[PDB]
């Protein structure tokens, strides 16, 4: 507990980052996470939506 | 452009609409500007037999 600021530095980092990457993968209301399955199930107009 | 269908074939001719025929025949854009003006002509194209 003597390198608390590096270590929180590095931590917040990578913490960004982890985070990033998971919100990468939300629906954020659609209806897949994945652009190839909606583009597979739906048509070019709801797909495009 | 000028053409005869039939009664449900009204809604397959728009932009964005799915359809056999729409997909076979005549398909507008994605990003179609413009319009249909659909009338009924049974009186001229429907003869008897």
């Amino acid at each position: 507990s003597a390198l608390g600021k590096l270590q929180d530095v590095v931590n917040q980092n990578a913490q960004a980052l982890n985070t990033l990457v998971k919100q990468l993968s939300s629906n954020f209301g659609a209806i897949s996470s994945v652009l190839n399955d909606i583009l597979s199930r739906l048509d070019p107009p709801e797909a495009e939506v | 452009d000028s053409f005869v269908i039939r009664g449900d074939e009204v809604r397959q001719i728009a932009p964005g609409q799915t359809g056999k025929i729409a997909d076979y025949n005549y398909k507008l854009p994605d990003d179609f500007t413009g319009c249909v003006i659909a009338w009924n002509s049974n009186n001229l194209d429907s003869k008897v037999g």
